């Protein structure tokens, strides 16, 4: 199941469809962790955080966090403002990310 | 019937290694022309250049992949004593640069003191590690803090084999009843020395690789040594390298509760002897399943080895190049 | 512009109190910690009370870096005054900083096992093994600059370890002690009588 | 630190049986009740102070553990001694210092738990009992050494304890308590009338401590086996295991609670107040309490034990109360 090639965000949602219907929470983690350091890699931030998220990755998403703070300092604006309002719960995963979530309900308020 | 397929790899001298990428879409070459080569497979079935570099000031002895879970990360050891780690920056480089440019170096470990013989990225459940090993008969054994920051790597542990080391394996054994470990071969050409490969094994309690065994039996060079990938058997299996091909399985004894930090003993045994190649043994890589034994020697051949039932090991196939 | 020492002396104390009080003073101590800016609180469920105010402690080390040892020479010394093992971490960064005025600590305290792995860590630095551990720019060559050899704390150590004349321990430890002394002063006599010949090739250039 | 130093310098070695030295220059009486009181105020500081325990037992140049444990091993008054033990139960409140203390005890051999087969003569806390305590008819050290044990298991309970000097676990401990301490109690003059209650309470409090937290598992009926010096020995059962098995059969300590009931109740019905009457009450509780924790565990205790392949037999508590009294000649322990 993790030799498996994910091109696509379609086949690795299946893959983890498959692994969460046997249990296999590993596995689970492992594949989120591979798509989001690729999408980390492709520069797509939100996608990054939604996978991260997902393989329940504390340090991960402290990182990711951290690029959405950088890139805010640089830019002056989130590139992925959808995602950051509807974190509920997840932004309880990490500190950076709560501050981030935080933030954000600053700026909307 | 195997297909053999020459890749015209445009080395300028004597390839040393190939490594595959974690999905066998991809595979990477290093030569003693201090280069190091990725190749990708196409739809076709086609291998590709799409990036060489001179990497070393010396031959270059052996490439590996990182686990994609760390992005695209390669390694490489060399004859001028260092290993290097590059990392593909997957990006839009605006469509001229195609030819050379998406393989950064991130850093270069430079405390070996001869030439780094080999080096493996450890399995994905300890993290980002890297060993090196090097002919002054030292394991060195790093570990990247940040995989978003490649260019830092702390050295975690230093392994004294007090013999030439030539080659290394860690074992892949994700079962937490298994203390990591790491194997050593030697290329030391002495007769007087038995035991040219050893059995490290990380002891928690001293926070340090001891020397848990050492394979008495093997007194011939050793060129290459590889683990089994072990999907859930309660033992070890280790092929070497040398003048044959060796099956050596290791079972864990019971640790009795007297010993409060003893190194794991093993009842070991081996199950196979292969002197089919008439030669030396220079490579030998397991199947991702642990059950197929590939070995490469002076013959010019590639032999295919698998137990049956009995576990009684035979030769299932013999690879040629014309 | 007060001195920082009052500080770090009671941060000192209450990693102490910490390490020696119960389930109740680790509670405690997450009020107080809370209270202190540590820039990366990853409460991950594995770190005990304990190891959070250590952090902190390393954090302001690093943070307020003073022209002179005091303040890990204050740290130190408060640990050493309520019996508490030194940290690896911390020993290995005074190490580096001042390992005469360590030696001195660890006699103050009566340490003499400490005090004399120390020495012969020290004394394998200067002979060449592990210089970089002690901050040691170049080991004992013919042209290396003179590293202070803290000779009278290393003889006091000698008296001490030699007062018990009914510790074989002390003894076997004294005997190593003396035994890399014996190759320290060769390898200095060496390297002396090679820059006596350094120096006495004559100037044809 | 003065007098570890001094004391331990006077140590005769082995090798000289011929010529009469002159008088040991004792701790004089004064020095004496200076460090009872000393010792008795740093008992009570840290008794009720966690932070002042803490940073007293961790102050890297006093080493009070050290030294304190080092005095014990002096030839001192037993009265000394049985303070500095008060000072260590004392210092075993906290959990973080009993687990040090526990180490400590079995590296200084203060009770003998490990037998090497030639030495007739046993050092340690078991022939100043037999020898010094039952001469001067008073039990100060053993009240204090029990109060230590007593401690120590209620902070923390270390079941690697011995491990690699003798089979783990907690056995040498237990056997003196029982067999050296609470069996022959009885036997022993007493220069207070109630200091033989004192002496009860004190181990009978231990027994209860041990056996209240104690729940059966099926590891406990399963012979386990470490490797000690090249040969295998069966690790050591745990105290409860072995309390529960002495009071589900007829035993020399099931027959003493009993008889101890009978001799607390004798005394009661006189409706007189004597010498040590609460600690007698005290000590009967404590058998009661034993009796009582014994029939809560009985069920789950012989139901695992007839599932394990131990050829072990233990009868019913309540069976074994239906016993002969040895002294009314009758079956009168329940009435």
């Amino acid at each position: 199941m993790e030799r498996i090639p994910l091109s696509t965000e379609k086949k690795a949602l299946k893959a983890l469809r498959i692994c969460e219907q046997r249990q296999m929470t590993e596995q689970v983690r492992s594949i989120c962790k591979t798509m989001a350091m690729q999408s980390l890699c492709n520069r797509r931030l939100g996608s990054a955080l939604s996978w991260s998220i997902r393989a329940k990755d504390a340090a991960f998403a402290t990182l990711i966090s951290d690029r959405f703070l950088k890139e805010y300092c640089e830019r002056g604006n989130f590139t992925d403002l959808d995602l950051i309002d509807n974190l509920g719960s997840a932004m309880l995963l990490s500190d950076r990310l709560t501050f981030l979530g935080k933030y954000r309900e600053f700026h909307r308020m | 019937m195997f297909v053999a397929r020459s890749i015209a790899a445009d080395h300028k001298d004597l390839i040393h290694d190939v490594s595959f990428d974690f999905h066998g879409r991809r595979m990477a070459t290093c030569s003693s022309d201090q280069s190091v080569k990725v190749w990708d497979k196409s739809e076709n079935g086609n291998w590709h250049c799409t990036a060489s570099w001179k990497t070393h000031s010396g031959s270059v002895w052996r490439v590996t992949w990182a686990h994609p879970e760390f992005g695209q990360v390669l390694a490489s050891c060399s004859f001028d004593r260092t290993a290097a780690v590059w990392e593909e920056i997957v990006g839009e480089s605006n469509d001229k640069l195609r030819g050379q440019s998406h393989w950064v170096k991130r850093t270069t470990l430079v405390d070996s003191r001869t030439s780094v013989t080999d080096v493996k990225f450890a399995p994905k459940h300890m993290g980002l590690m890297l060993a090196t090993c090097s002919a002054d008969g030292v394991v060195r054994i790093y570990e990247a803090p940040d995989v978003m920051n490649l260019s830092q790597w702390s050295l975690q542990h230093e392994i004294s084999c007090k013999l030439s080391c030539s080659c290394i394996s860690w074992n892949p054994s994700s079962s937490r009843a298994h203390s990591p470990m790491i194997a050593v071969g030697s290329d030391d050409s002495s007769p007087n020395i038995m035991g040219k490969v050893q059995i490290y094994e990380y002891n928690e309690n001293t926070r340090k690789y001891a020397k848990a065994e050492t394979l008495m039996s093997v007194s011939d060079p050793v060129h290459d040594i590889a683990f089994a990938p072990n999907l859930g058997r309660s033992f070890h299996i280790l092929a070497v390298a040398t003048k044959d091909v060796r099956i050596f399985t290791m079972k864990p004894l019971r640790k009795e509760l007297s010993s409060s930090g003893g190194v794991t003993k093993f009842e070991i045994h081996t199950v196979a002897q292969f002197d089919n190649h008439n030669s030396q043994v220079w490579r030998v890589s397991w199947n991702i399943t642990g059950t197929v034994l590939a070995s490469s020697g002076d013959d010019g051949t590639v032999r295919l080895w698998k137990a049956n039932y009995m576990d009684n090991w035979k030769c299932i196939g013999v690879l040629k190049g014309d | 512009k007060l001195a920082l020492t009052s500080v770090f002396e009671g941060l000192a104390c209450k990693c102490i109190r910490l390490q020696q009080g119960g389930e109740a003073a680790q509670a405690e101590a997450w009020e107080w910690l809370a209270a202190n800016q540590l820039a990366t609180v990853i409460t991950t469920k594995e770190s005990s009370a304990t190891d959070e105010a250590w952090r902190l402690m390393i954090s302001y080390l690093d943070k307020y870096e003073a022209k002179n040892t005091l303040y890990h020479h204050c740290i130190i010394n408060k640990l050493l005054s309520h019996g508490v093992p030194l940290p690896n971490w911390l020993i290995n960064r005074y190490k580096a900083m001042d390992a005469a005025e360590l030696l001195r600590l660890y006699l103050k305290y009566d340490l003499l096992e400490e005090a004399a792995e120390l020495v012969l860590e020290y004394v394998d630095a200067l002979l060449g093994k592990g210089h970089q551990y002690f901050g040691i720019q170049a080991p004992l060559s013919a042209t290396s600059q003179l590293v202070w050899f803290p000779y009278s704390a290393i003889d006091h150590l000698r008296q001490a370890l030699g007062e018990n004349e009914s510790n074989q321990h002390n003894q076997a430890i004294l005997s190593k002690l003396q035994r890399k002394m014996d190759e320290y002063f060769q390898k200095l006599k060496k390297a002396t009588d090679d820059y006596k010949k350094l120096v006495q090739k004559p100037l044809r250039a | 630190m003065l007098y570890h130093e001094h004391l331990r310098r006077d140590l005769p070695n082995t090798d000289n049986i011929h010529q009469r030295h002159p008088p040991l220059r004792g701790i004089t009486q004064r020095e004496l009740d200076g460090l009872i009181a000393c010792l008795q105020l740093t008992c009570t500081i840290i008794d009720w102070s966690e932070s002042a325990r803490l940073a007293l037992c961790e102050h890297a140049q006093w080493m009070p553990v050290v030294v304190i444990l080092g005095l014990l091993q002096c030839s001192i008054p037993p009265l000394l001694k049985a303070e500095l033990l008060k000072t260590l139960a004392a210092f075993g409140k906290s959990p973080e210092i009993a687990a040090s203390l526990w180490q400590s005890l079995e590296y200084t051999q203060i009770l003998q738990t490990v037998r090497a087969t030639g030495l007739r003569q046993g050092v340690g806390i078991e022939v100043e009992l037999n020898e010094i305590e039952s001469r001067c008819e008073e039990y100060p050290l053993t009240r204090a050494f029990c109060q230590l044990i007593s401690t120590l298991v209620e902070s923390s309970f270390p079941t690697n304890l011995g491990a690699g000097l003798r089979a783990p676990g907690f056995e040498p401990y237990l056997q003196f308590l029982r067999d050296t301490v609470f069996l022959r109690y009885r036997t022993r003059a007493y220069r207070r009338a109630a200091e033989k209650w004192e002496v009860a309470e004190a181990v009978l409090d231990v027994f209860y401590k041990l056996l209240k937290d104690y729940e059966p598992q099926p590891e406990d009926f399963v012979d386990q086996y470490v490797e000690l010096q090249g040969e295998e020995r069966v690790a050591f059962k745990p105290p409860g295991f072995s309390l529960m098995h002495h009071l589900l059969n007829e035993s020399p300590m099931l027959e003493l609670c009993l008889s101890l009931m009978e001799e607390g109740v004798t005394q009661l019905d006189t409706y007189a107040p004597f010498p040590g009457k609460k600690h007698l009450e005290k000590a009967v509780a404590y058998c009661f309490m034993l009796l009582n924790l014994t029939l809560q565990k009985e069920n789950r205790f012989m139901d695992l034990l007839r599932e394990s392949h131990l050829s072990m037999i233990v009868t019913p508590l309540e069976q074994l109360l239906q016993g002969i009294n040895p002294r009314s000649k009758k079956a009168d322990n329940v009435v």
